[PDB]
């Protein structure tokens, strides 16, 4: 950023400065016959107000709420699941048979959305961004989606431009979430199981069948 | 690449209709004197807009050029009376004053322009916003904003402030707050137009559109270097004349050129001319477009 | 140059409440700026793939045309271009910044 | 390895009316004495053509070998304004001449020599345009150009500028032009015939013929150091010569070496002959070719 754009002032966003060339002359101003120049700084800003969290699932923990009671009165909520230890008042607790798991989730990906429910992709997770493909603009906090961040990755030349003399167009084709989102929102018709959100504590879960068949 | 950063076009005068005490050394302002109201504007690390277009005017020289009107009272004293006018809209901004420095200007908001005075002996802060008590005290004013000056006459009081989701800006009471308010000190973009209020901007669009006239071109005297000269002193087309002078195909293209029977040398400025802006849309040509770091108040919920 | 995708896009002209009538468009999931917000664009089921082995040419001024051949990346000699640059004065001035293959100039 | 930048073939003249100054040292032009109308064609990073072909007659030498003619007036006045040849030609000049010179002259349109001096005391500036005060003044003038003239009788007096794409260059009105021209100061190659005008160039060709002419060699004389002697006195195989002269197979091939009973040592100065140049694909000799810097004007629609 030399002094074209050097007043404008510092910003913690991801920016970028381009240089283009347009024609000089007397026809829009300029006194060397040589063609101007075409400075133009572009920085990204969310128009919206939510921010999404896509994260994935590699396997499903068969969780059990369990709320102990202790001696003196003081009850307590916790949960256990596989092989998990928690702490209570008394000592602790850990999970010893759990012959209950589903395999086969590295090809879905989740959206947690605070506030609304959830929702499911019918495709693997997204690691490297790529031009045309769901996980582009990504950043590591809600601020770095809201305020836009400059720490967030992105990929090089995102930002298309269609100068039009005196005129500027710079445009992207990013895809949006909510439409997914709002696509494929839970519940829905997967194999044989319902997905939904979770209560007490933020998550996904889902709802089987059978009885519960465990060691405590 | 032309180094003619102290030349001015027009007549040169930087001193303020309230702060006339500079004005034995800017008059006119040229490559020499020491003013204090232009020596700042071209120091590297200040104000890079002014910097990149110096080539123009300033808001002093449009104020006495009968561009940029001026408020009642033009320069509201600091050690009078108990209420003025001239604080509710510098609380509001925050800016970084070097010391030695007596008055500081800066835009109001009904368009004109409205200044501070401290009797002697006060002197100015790091901030701006108090004049305290105390090398020598400057005779001056110090640019609290990031503005140039042109001459233009586009007529545009139809407009007002053009930021969304912003509940009270400067001194401006837009629209109402019923939820969380921000007031973080951030750069907003602006544009005055003729008879008009302090209309903000969002979206800007600077362009160069040079043109043949008078005001665009700049000089230095020749004597067995820069020094100053007047340019009102050459021929026209075939005219008449005091002096002589020449130039190149743009100087000598609408005036008269004498090579080396001369006594000086007018060249075109890079980049003055005429500076529009667009604004809703719409190509506009301001008067005083520049940036301020004043109060912003963002509704966040 | 070339086209990878085609984006079916929707000249849209909005018109605003008070009466300013502005003229955008609309692709796939674009996005613009209009005075009362901004609009994007949904359900898009018309597309066509299969693109990346024609090349496109620009002429300002008169009109423009299609190669049957795919887009060509290296140059080399005796084949459709070999003399490159990067803007209308390296082509027009013959600007130095130019790409081009060495040896390409023959001597008698 | 360059060659002799002392000997001239031909008269060794280098002064011009009005500034007869250095006709003490200056007449001919030998390794003893200096002159600053001839010691700037040498300066390396300036005129390097000069510098390759040494073996060739400049401009004065050429005015004062009864080839090229003067112009009316010849030295031209840097105060008599509204009056005088050099005005639209030394407009679309742009040159550099050194400090402490007072005249300067350069090639015109009709193929004279149309010099510009300033009354005493007065001095030039850097560009060689302009004339300021001032340190002593030099008793020459200073080539603005960087071209050579040779001996040639080959007709061409009805051949103009040849340049293809270009409305008007320097001085000269080919065609005309009412669109956007350029205004780019480039440099061009400009050639004069025989009785012809300044025909400039877009690309030209420059060759070599070696000859065994009586100016092709020095002479050095033996003392027991080297001093200048005259050639022409040299034996002659079947015609004239007095003072006997030696030297290696070149100057005994054509002439008599006796070496202990000569008075001189001859050699064959390298880099000497007929230099012809390919105007337009044909093969010709004319009688100033060279560089300069001018006003070009191409048509741009």
């Amino acid at each position: 950023t030399s002094a074209e754009f050097s007043f404008v002032g510092e910003s913690t966003t991801m920016r970028e400065n381009k240089c283009f060339e347009q024609c000089g002359g007397w026809g829009c101003g300029c006194f060397n016959v040589n063609p101007s120049c075409l400075f133009v700084h572009t920085y990204l800003q969310s128009v919206r107000k939510e921010a999404l969290r896509v994260f994935n699932c590699i396997d499903w923990v068969h969780k059990l709420t369990l709320e102990i009671t202790d001696f003196d009165g003081s009850v307590s909520t916790i949960d256990l699941g596989a092989s998990s230890s928690r702490f209570t008042n008394w000592g602790s607790v850990s999970l010893s048979l759990d012959a209950e798991g589903i395999s086969g989730s590295n090809s879905f990906s989740f959206i947690e959305s605070p506030g609304k429910g959830y929702a499911i992709v019918d495709e693997p997770f997204s690691e490297i961004p790529r031009q045309g493909f769901l996980g582009e603009i990504r950043c590591n906090s809600e601020s770095s989606v809201l305020s836009a961040h400059e720490s967030c990755l992105r990929a090089p030349n995102l930002i298309s431009y269609k100068p039009m003399i005196d005129q500027l167009e710079c445009t992207t084709n990013l895809i949006d979430p909510f439409v997914v989102f709002e696509r494929g929102s839970l519940p829905q018709t997967r194999n044989d199981k319902t997905f939904a959100a979770s209560k007490g504590n933020r998550g996904v879960q889902a709802f089987s069948k059978g009885s519960v068949q465990a060691d405590l | 690449e032309d180094p003619h950063l102290r030349n001015r076009p027009g007549k040169g005068h930087n001193y303020i209709d309230g702060m006339t005490q500079e004005d034995a050394t800017c008059k006119p302002v040229t490559y020499a004197g020491a003013c204090s109201s232009f020596d700042v504007l071209l120091e590297k690390g200040k104000f890079p807009l002014f910097q990149s277009y110096a080539h123009h005017r300033t808001l002093l020289e449009a104020v006495h050029d009968t561009i940029i009107a001026k408020a009642d009272p033009p320069s509201c004293d600091l050690q009078s009376a108990h209420g003025n006018p001239c604080m509710k809209e510098k609380l509001v901004m925050k800016t970084h004053c070097p010391n030695d420095y007596q008055s500081a200007h800066y835009l109001n908001n009904d368009g004109k322009m409205a200044s501070v005075k401290c009797p002697p002996k006060y002197e100015l802060t790091e901030d701006c916003n108090f004049c305290r008590q105390m090398a020598s005290l400057k005779k001056g004013s110090y640019p609290l904003q990031d503005l140039f000056c042109q001459s233009s006459e586009d007529d545009g009081s139809k407009l007002k402030t053009k930021m969304k989701g912003v509940c009270e800006v400067g001194v401006q009471a837009l629209k109402k707050c019923d939820g969380q308010l921000s007031t973080a000190h951030e750069v907003v973009p602006f544009a005055v137009f003729k008879n008009s209020k302090k209309v903000y901007l969002d979206k800007l669009d600077l362009k160069t559109e040079e043109n043949l006239l008078p005001d665009s071109f700049v000089c230095f005297e020749h004597k067995g270097e820069l020094k100053s000269f007047d340019i009102s002193q050459c021929p026209k087309i075939g005219g008449h004349g005091s002096k002589k002078c020449t130039g190149d195909a743009a100087f000598c293209s609408a005036y008269e050129c004498t090579a080396q029977y001369a006594n000086a040398y007018c060249s075109h400025a890079n980049g003055s001319g005429i500076v529009q802006i667009q604004v809703s849309g719409v190509w506009k040509k301001p008067l005083c477009v520049g940036y301020e770091r004043v109060v912003v108040k963002r509704e966040l919920s």
